[PDB]
């Protein structure tokens, strides 16, 4: 358990703003191309009924 | 004082919250989704899992029944009766060849869909766990990872039928696990209000996340591969990061009392949609915790969710045995 | 005098169409109100709605005129319509009573014994038999057979008229049978509920309400219906009209009693609203 | 369904959907029961009387063309909090106690209280058993047992006049002390939604199955009498 | 898995004959069945059809009342009854399984067969009849359709069989693009909607045979002519 705690504490960390920047960059990169966020035109989707 | 040192390091590494960073982005105003089918099992439904072709899906019910649907034309393809009448989780292979099931028992069953005969038969009966199985997922056509009720996870080998690695360290029983996109590491949350990260290569725990009020009900992994989200019975949804080692912004509302049952992301990572006991499946903005969309239509507890691989549809199943494909 | 009667009428008609329609709408768009013992109320509500809309306005057309504007063969069908729907409603009442008997007689073998097949058969019978025998009685002219002079004189006097032979049978096959089953069933259920309650008094209230409503609504009508043939037709028609409207009033009182007095449907309706 | 293959696909789907009707017909006319006991309680003897790291075991018995499934949870973890949610549709919970140890009773009382007060398990009737009577009588009439030391209030007891025994006033007094101790927890709360049905069973009584049958019937009856406000 | 067929022989004209297809090695009650006829000097021809639960039965336009089809699940036997047979019905008969669901592989396993000696439908044609080949060259076979086989959903219902000289026909490509199970990963197929082609990259001594073209877009199942390779 002591060795496990030492291994846990041995890791390094990064700033919490770079992670937010990466997440928002990925979100804005892939936001417009997928149906859930941007409503697909009714011709493309297979669920029309 | 290792815990105190870790807490001090985490506090030092913290500079700002997600609200301050994300306040400079225009929010998503409103998202409205409506049904496009009702896939209609005798008892309640306890799990479901989308196929890799984004067309098929598999559902498991307390009757002791697995049904493989056809989400486009509503038809049924396969109906498998289980040997045990109590099943809690089912999994669909990434290659569309096998399925796996496991409930309150000490067994994981493997059914081989593609045979020379026009019937499905069990090909592997994985035994060796002590408590009830609460999650099972595939890595490929040869390796399967299970999380059980005896506070353990196990990585198996279907070909030989014997365990290959055992993951231990959780005090309470683990509920659900999610796999990383590269199938190298994974995460697993337990009832001890803690989620631990496991590495397959050496079979040892590498990271821990704690500080959540109650036991963990469901967990999901961010599409990027370096973040994840959890939902529990304390009416709170949490987000965590791997490298930052921080508990990031929480999606909660003051008018919610019951507990989350399942949490799933979106393909783009912009929306977090999670079920509840109050017959609903709420939708939150992943960066502002703004309630944008309520998906009503169920008359009982919501037990499963899931967004298809290409993101066209999301299917929800509840305790009245009605699967609904939202859109 | 005419205005008050007309107002009370339109009130009653607006009542029967509204309440029974709602007992059709509420049980139509819901999925937890689709039990095999909730389609009988559906059929009863449809019967009451049809009865109201097709028959009551013409009853007011007849009300004070003392004579029918419409045709001599355009009245014949109205009578057969009226000798069908009341019988259908009463039969549905009896079948509901039988279902409620099987609810607390052998509670273990309930689900297996009264699946949807039996309910559909009961609806089909309760809807086919009255239609057949009402049309046969009202179009074959078999109710005044051998009594042409009396029928002609009574019609000239100024119509639903029965002879000695056939009046017995209508009363006998459309009220006594129903009375003999619902009453005995609810007496047995009273005994069972009283003994269970004593082991551990709401049993009296519901049964008293149901049976009192049914009896006060129907029994005088058929009592006079069989009294008149055996006497010299001395009963004034001003009592016959009131008896007809008691019979009609039963139909508008039915859906309130059955569909609403029970909490589960009340909560379903409240959630729908 | 315009194409040729899609018609065979839809007919296969329909034929799949017409085997579920038979399963539903079988599943509606079957009563489910949940069995709980302890380590020393003779649940194994009972389940053998009606008729390998596994977790659940199956038992079936039929009386008068009535079918009962009896789910007995086997070798699991000591905590029953999380897998109890699956058993909120059962007809009744059979609970088993061995009244022959004089010390392994307080834990039994707390287990019974936990079962009674579980909010998932509310509105589920509890059938209750007592096992190993004969051992109880043997340990009662052989002396050297400090029953009053274990239960200080045992000494000042008077058999309810309702007793119907069928030999030793002290033995019956202790028996009804145990019975009333179990009944106190059930009578403390409940609000008239679920009931308890205590009994007195020997090691192997052939009548046992019939017993359950009767109890089950009563429960269902009361449920109906409340669904109609006719109780 | 194997299917054994019995019956046939020498029958006088106007008689009645019964042919039996016995199945042993799979779930016979979950499979639709067909019957395919091949003349001694001509190609294949579809004869009848029967569904899994006998809920739907089709028939050929050439013969409609002369042939009766039946199945027996508990004994797992398929019966074909012929009465008032003419001189044309003197060909080889083949017993064919087929299972239809999303992603299935119809028309895969063929029986051995038993000998017998006494309009608006879409027609399909083959350009060639016989070409010379060498062990190692590339081979292309062309098939032409009288109508566009592509459907609204997207499926292109066409099949290639490629029997061998002395054995029962097999399955190579189903739905114009999907490879079969046991065939080696060197065959290929392509098309545009009306004309289709099949390509073989390598060539071995086992590839000698006759290549066949089939359509499955409407009720009739019409074949091609054949393309022998030497
Ligand atoms: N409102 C009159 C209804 C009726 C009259 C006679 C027989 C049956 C029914």
């Amino acid at each position: 358990l002591v060795e496990q705690l030492k291994m846990e504490a041995n890791i390094d960390r990064i700033k919490v703003s770079k992670a937010a920047a990466d997440l928002m960059a990925y979100c804005e990169a892939h936001a417009k191309e997928d149906p859930l966020l941007t409503p697909v035109p009714a011709s493309e989707n297979p669920f029309r009924e | 004082q290792l815990k105190n040192q870790i807490r001090d390091a985490r506090k030092a590494c913290a500079d700002a919250t997600l609200s301050q960073i994300t306040n400079n982005i225009d929010p998503v105003g409103r998202i409205q989704m409506r049904t496009r089918r009702t896939l209609r099992h005798l008892a309640k439904i306890y799990a479901m899992h989308w196929g890799t072709d984004s067309r098929l899906l598999v559902s498991a019910s307390q009757d002791g029944k697995l049904i493989i649907w056809d989400s486009y034309t509503t038809n049924k393809v396969h109906a498998i009766p289980l040997r045990s009448s109590w099943v809690m989780t089912c999994a669909y292979a990434p290659s569309g060849n096998y399925v796996a099931c496991g409930g309150l028992d000490n067994i994981c069953s493997i059914y081989n869909l593609k045979t020379r005969e026009g019937n499905v038969r069990v090909s592997r009966e994985l035994a060796g766990h002590t408590g009830y199985l609460s999650c099972c997922r595939f890595l490929d056509d040869n390796q399967i990872v299970t999380s059980s009720g005896d506070t353990t996870c196990a990585l198996w080998d279907i070909e030989t039928g014997q365990q290959t690695t055992t993951f231990t360290g959780h005090t309470g029983d683990v509920m659900s696990l999610s796999l990383a996109p590269d199938t190298r590491l994974f995460v697993s949350g337990a009832c001890d209000a803690s989620a631990k990260l496991w590495d397959v290569r050496e079979g040892m725990c590498r990271q821990t996340f704690t500080g959540h009020e109650s036991d963990i009900n469901a967990i999901c992994f961010f599409p990027n591969g370096n973040a994840f989200a959890t939902g529990s019975d304390d009416a709170t949804c949490r987000l965590f990061d791997l490298r930052a080692d921080q508990e990031l912004m929480t999606y909660s509302h003051d008018n919610i009392i019951c507990g989350i049952t399942s949490v799933s992301f979106s393909k783009s990572g912009r929306l977090l949609l999670a079920g509840y006991d109050d017959f609903n499946c709420n939708v939150w903005d992943a960066l502002k915790a703004d309630r944008a969309g309520v998906l009503a239509g169920h008359d009982n507890r919501v037990s499963c969710l899931g967004v298809t691989d290409d993101g066209m549809a999301v299917a929800t199943g509840s305790w009245d045995s009605f699967l609904k494909i939202w859109n | 005098v005419r205005a008050s009667l007309y107002s009370l009428m339109v009130l009653i008609i607006l009542t029967t169409l509204v309440g029974n329609l709602i007992v059709i709408v509420s049980i139509s768009h819901f999925k937890q109100l689709h039990t095999p013992t909730n389609w009988l109320i559906h059929s009863m509500a449809t019967v009451d709605f049809l009865l109201g809309c097709l028959v009551m306005p013409y009853s007011m057309v007849r009300s004070a005129e003392h004579c029918w504007y419409f045709g001599e063969v355009f009245c014949k069908i109205h009578t057969s319509t009226d000798i069908m729907l009341s019988s259908a409603s009463i039969f549905h009442l009896s079948f509901i009573s039988i279902d409620r008997y099987y609810a607390v007689c052998d509670p273990l073998r309930y689900k297996a014994k009264m699946n949807i097949l039996v309910i559909c058969v009961m609806i089909f019978i309760s809807w086919s038999v009255p239609a057949v025998f009402a049309f046969g009685m009202i179009f074959l002219e078999l109710n005044f057979k051998g009594a042409e002079e009396i029928y002609y004189k009574h019609v000239h006097c100024r119509s639903v008229f029965f002879s000695k032979i056939s009046g017995v049978l209508t009363f006998m096959t459309s009220f006594y049978i129903p009375g003999s089953i619902m009453l005995c069933v609810y007496y047995r259920i009273y005994l069972i509920a009283k003994e269970q309650a004593r082991l551990i008094r709401k049993a009296v209230k519901t049964l008293g309400i149901v049976m009192g409503v049914f009896l006060i609504c129907w029994c005088p009508f058929f009592i006079c219906t069989v009294m008149d043939p055996f006497l010299h037709y001395i009963i004034p028609p001003t009592l016959n009209d009131v008896l007809i409207w008691f019979g009609y009033l039963n139909s508008t009182f039915n859906p309130m009693v059955y569909a609403f007095f029970y909490p589960w449907f009340r909560k379903a309706l409240k959630m729908m609203l | 369904t315009l194409s040729a293959e899609d018609k065979a696909a839809v007919e296969r789907s329909k034929m799949i959907e017409k085997q579920l009707q038979k399963d539903k017909q079988v599943y509606r006319a079957t009563h489910r029961l949940l069995l709980l006991g302890a380590d020393n309680s003779g649940k194994s003897t009972i389940v053998k009387q009606m008729r390998k790291t596994s977790g659940i075991f199956e038992t079936k018995f039929q009386v008068d063309k009535v079918n009962f499934h009896m789910f007995d949870v086997g070798a699991q973890r000591d905590e029953r909090r999380k897998w109890i949610q699956c058993f909120n549709d059962v007809t009744a919970i059979i609970f088993v106690v061995d009244s022959s140890d004089y010390n392994r009773l307080q834990e039994a009382l707390n287990d019974f209280k936990s079962i009674w007060n579980n909010r998932w398990l509310r509105t589920i009737s509890v059938i209750l058993f007592l096992n190993k009577q004969d051992l109880l009588a043997e340990k009662v009439l052989a002396g050297k047992s400090k029953i009053e030391d274990y239960f200080p209030e045992f000494a000042r007891y008077t058999t309810p006049e309702d007793a119907t025994p069928e030999e030793d006033p002290r033995v019956t007094r202790a028996k009804y002390f145990i019975r009333d101790e179990f009944l106190r927890i059930s009578t403390a709360s409940g609000d008239g939604r679920h009931y308890c049905y205590p009994h007195f069973t020997c090691s192997v009584d052939t009548e046992n199955a019939r017993r359950i049958f009767n109890d089950c019937r009563d429960i269902i009856q009361r449920m109906h009498l409340r669904q109609y406000e006719l109780l | 898995v194997q299917l054994v067929e019995s019956g046939g022989g020498l029958v006088q004209p106007g008689g009645s004959r019964k042919l039996s297809c016995s199945a042993s090695g799979f779930a016979f009650s979950s499979f639709g069945m067909h019957w395919v006829r091949q003349a001694p000097e001509k190609g294949l021809e579809w004869v009848a059809y029967i569904s899994s639960g006998s809920g739907t039965i089709y028939y050929a336009d050439t013969v409609k009342g002369r042939f009766t089809i039946s199945r027996d699940d508990p004994k797992n036997t398929l019966f074909l009854q012929m009465t008032s047979l003419r001189s044309e019905d003197t060909a080889m008969y083949y017993c064919v399984r087929s299972i239809y669901y999303y992603g299935s592989s119809p028309f895969d396993f063929w029986g051995q067969g038993t000998t017998l000696t006494v309009s608006a439908d879409i027609v399909m044609t083959q350009a060639t009849s016989s070409v010379p080949v060498t062990p190692g060259e590339s081979v292309s076979i062309s098939c032409r359709s009288s109508k566009s086989l592509l459907h609204s959903n997207g499926n292109t219902y066409l099949y290639w069989f490629l029997q061998r000289p002395g054995q029962s026909p097999q399955l190579l490509i189903y739905r114009m693009s999907n490879l079969a199970s046991g065939v080696p990963d060197r065959f290929s197929g392509s098309g545009s909607g009306t004309a289709f082609t099949l390509t073989i990259s390598r060539l071995e001594a086992e590839d000698v045979g006759v290549y066949y073209c089939m359509q499955h877009l409407e009720y009739p199942l019409t074949f091609g002519a054949g393309t022998k390779l030497e």
